[PDB]
């Protein structure tokens, strides 16, 4: 329950 | 007239949960016509039903870096807007 | 000037920290030509200097509901583009 | 934590 992740439309 | 179509960008969580977001977003747009309420609405539902804490975002276009939990993340483009959801309490 | 003017709307953190974000966003934008990389860049820098976890967003238009920690929150429009920053590990 | 906040352009 811990992990970085980018996001973009 | 009412353009709208799902286009999942990425998701890491139970199908029903992610699908719930899809409907949660669709219905969210129908009720609220502004990303601010759209996201806040979806967040409360997931935070209240699926237990806190869920972070939600919605926008026609935008980039962002974020960290969440596990098996509780989803992002999909709907019509002329995007709907992001993921737990990061 | 070449536009790219900052417009603080919300802020809840050390002046230097929030100002750092302003420069971090300004510099981030001039470095990357995509809001997506901007957030990822700004985030890593804060998580690197300030220590995790920071959530960063940048977009032409959107809306999101999110809960942060304390003394680690800030938001401002730069060159018309929105730039959000706040810890919410 | 201070309190949740909703962002919007």
């Amino acid at each position: 329950m811990s992990c970085d992740k980018s996001t973009q439309t | 007239m009412c353009d709208r179509k799902a286009v999942i960008k990425n998701a890491d969580m139970s199908e029903e949960m992610q699908q719930d977001s899809v409907e949660c977003a669709t219905q969210a747009l129908e009720k609220y016509n502004i990303e601010k309420d759209i996201a806040a609405h979806i967040k409360k539902e997931f935070d209240k039903k699926y237990n806190p804490t869920w972070h939600c975002i919605v926008g026609r276009n935008f980039g962002s870096y974020v960290t969440h939990e596990t098996k509780h993340f989803i992002y999909f483009y709907l019509g002329q807007v995007a709907i992001l959801l993921f737990k990061s309490g």
